[PDB]
């Protein structure tokens, strides 16, 4: 039945809104992880060590957190942003969070003849060697974009939770075998 | 022409690597600045914002405990003092190379 | 009835009369342009999308006949960047949600071939450096499958294998003459630009090559190496299906191991693992955790004189 593989997340989107107008000058200045230049983009780039993450900070009040391991992970990270913005002055709130994209990884440990399943499966895969090595399969049922390589090795995406990386690889598994 | 012309991508853009001490640098523009990668681009003349930010994320892989080192002993931020110990740096082990 | 769409289909038919392509082909290709007008991110975008689009819709019919032309030919006449080309490429074919099928090698095989200018000499040909048209065609197509079945294709550009092969089998035709030309001088004289990656798949079906060679008794009696491996090409294709597989250890019947390049690379290091961590996060956080992330008040000043 199963695999036996378990894909290993990579990275977790999530958003989150903190309630309230920013004033992303005032955060730049005073925080020491910050980075901001409104001529180039309009938002502020922040990051922590622990858990090791991304965040994009708008003047809305909205925020993106990219990089994290695990959807725990990422909902402690964003607190932690929340946190942050807090002690600067300003009354933030950790309204409507939501995982928005999740990335996964796993290898089959054998090869795979992309320009074989590109016939077999025409309608889902993409496979463009002039362009990128992976074949590029869009899986229907989970809705995830798998990106399938010459050794074996899987990068899967578009996930809004867990068990859809883990549905779509078990759905690929058989197709990739045999 | 042909109709078989090799495909290749062309807006691929060069940076010189890093130079053992031109890292130590790197890691002390943390110390000064913190994560704001523009600004420390700016204490680098020949390293635009992005080689600061990849050198970032390169060193975050790899060497995870010399970037997490670097923040958590905050330093006094010198633009001056930088700006003449990396144009030695620069000089003095390009010299002894 | 658009006048941006009216100069694109009449772009779409120049291009196609310009390609040389069969009549067919240029009502297909402007079907696919018609249909990409009636998306509104289409009929908004950039003049230059709508130029690459052009050549998006010609390659995709292209691609659907076997027509084996390349994206970097397109490119050229386009005078549009790869990544440029990609971007709106794979926009349409996720757009208008269609199947396009692989560059087709053994075609490819014929038209990158033919241009290469070694079927009569001349002050640059010389005489010992001349070949059969039909004898090379030939020979390269049987390299090309060597190249698929050994897992030098999957994943990589398929001209580069093409120009290896093709070198390839142009010294094994006059070995004796031909060993000492190296790939660079090769493709300068058949005046072909070489591709980079050629000199990798070449030194890639030597290696291939010389595992067979070790399957042949006769053969590996002689204790081949890249450059001997030449004349006896000729020999290996002649049972190519046969010799590859008893080469290699893996192959179904429905030391050596039949694996991708990158597969044998054999780094120190292969995927290092995320650490396994369930910490919920819903856990405390101080105020001396997130105090680490502000500036000091001297922090601010020494920051403001820096600006």
């Amino acid at each position: 039945g199963p695999s036996g593989i378990v894909p290993q997340l990579q990275n977790i989107v999530s958003t989150v809104n903190l309630g309230c107008k920013l004033d992303l000058k005032t955060i730049a200045l005073r925080a020491r992880n910050a980075e901001y230049n409104p001529k180039r983009f309009a938002a502020v780039i922040m990051r922590i060590r622990e858990p090791r993450t991304t965040a994009l900070i708008f003047s809305s009040g909205k925020m993106v957190c990219t990089g994290a391991k695990s959807e725990e992970q990422s909902r402690l990270a964003a607190r932690k942003y929340a946190r942050v913005v807090q002690k600067l002055g300003f009354p933030a709130k950790f309204l409507d969070f939501k995982i928005q994209n999740m990335v996964g990884s796993c290898d089959v440990k054998f090869p795979i003849r992309l320009e074989g399943l590109v016939l077999t499966h025409q309608q889902f895969s993409s496979y463009e060697p002039e362009l990128f090595p992976g074949l590029i399969y869009r899986m229907i049922k989970p809705r995830i974009v798998l990106l399938i390589f010459v050794s074996g090795k899987v990068v899967l995406t578009g996930a809004k939770v867990r068990a859809e990386i883990y549905e779509a690889f078990e759905n690929i598994y058989p197709i990739l075998k045999g | 022409g042909s109709t078989t012309t090799y495909s290749s991508f062309r807006k691929n853009y060069y940076s010189k690597p890093w130079s053992n001490k031109e890292t130590d640098m790197f890691f002390l523009a943390i110390s000064m600045v913190g994560t704001d990668f523009s600004m420390i681009g700016q204490l680098f003349p020949h390293r635009a914002r992005i080689e600061i930010k990849n050198k970032f994320k390169r060193e975050e892989k790899t060497n995870g405990w010399r970037i997490d080192k670097a923040f958590q002993e905050k330093r006094p931020f010198d633009f001056d003092f930088f700006a003449h110990l990396l144009q030695k740096v620069l000089a003095e082990e390009e010299k002894r190379k | 009835v658009s006048r941006s769409q009216q100069r694109g289909l009449r772009r779409v038919r120049d291009l196609c009369r310009v390609l040389q392509l069969p009549p067919t082909f240029e009502d297909t290709a402007v079907a696919y342009y018609q249909q990409a007008y009636r998306h509104s991110g289409i009929r908004a975008a950039r003049l230059q999308k709508k130029e690459v689009l052009v050549g998006c819709c010609v390659l995709i019919t292209c691609r659907q006949h076997n027509w084996p032309l390349t994206m970097g030919a397109i490119c050229t006449l386009l005078y549009a960047d790869l990544d440029v080309f990609s971007s709106t490429y794979m926009q349409i074919v996720k757009l208008l949600g269609l199947d396009v099928p692989s560059l087709c090698l053994a075609e490819l095989v014929k038209t990158y071939c033919s241009s290469f200018k070694l079927f009569q000499a001349s002050p640059s040909v010389p005489a010992k450096y001349v070949e059969d048209k039909e004898k090379m065609l030939s020979r390269t197509m049987q390299l090309v499958e060597l190249a698929n079945e050994t897992w030098l294709v999957t994943g990589r550009h398929p001209l580069p294998v093409i120009t290896a092969a093709t070198f390839l089998a142009w010294q094994s035709l006059q070995p004796a003459d031909r060993l000492s030309c190296s790939l660079a001088r090769f493709c300068k004289l058949a005046n072909v630009d070489l591709p980079y990656p050629a000199s990798s798949r070449l030194q890639e079906l030597l290696a291939v090559l010389l595992r067979m060679a070790e399957q042949l008794a006769w053969l590996r009696v002689l204790r081949l190496d890249k450059r001997s491996v030449v004349k006896h090409i000729g020999d290996l294709l002649q049972h190519r299906q046969s010799l590859v597989r008893s080469a290699f250890r893996d192959g179904t019947a429905e030391p050596a191991l039949l694996l991708p390049p990158c597969m044998l690379k054999s780094p120190k290091r292969i995927c290092p693992v995320p650490p396994v961590s369930t910490v919920t996060g819903d856990e405390n956080i101080s105020d001396s955790e997130i105090e680490q992330y502000l500036r000091t008040p001297q922090e601010v000043r020494d920051f403001q004189r820096a600006q």
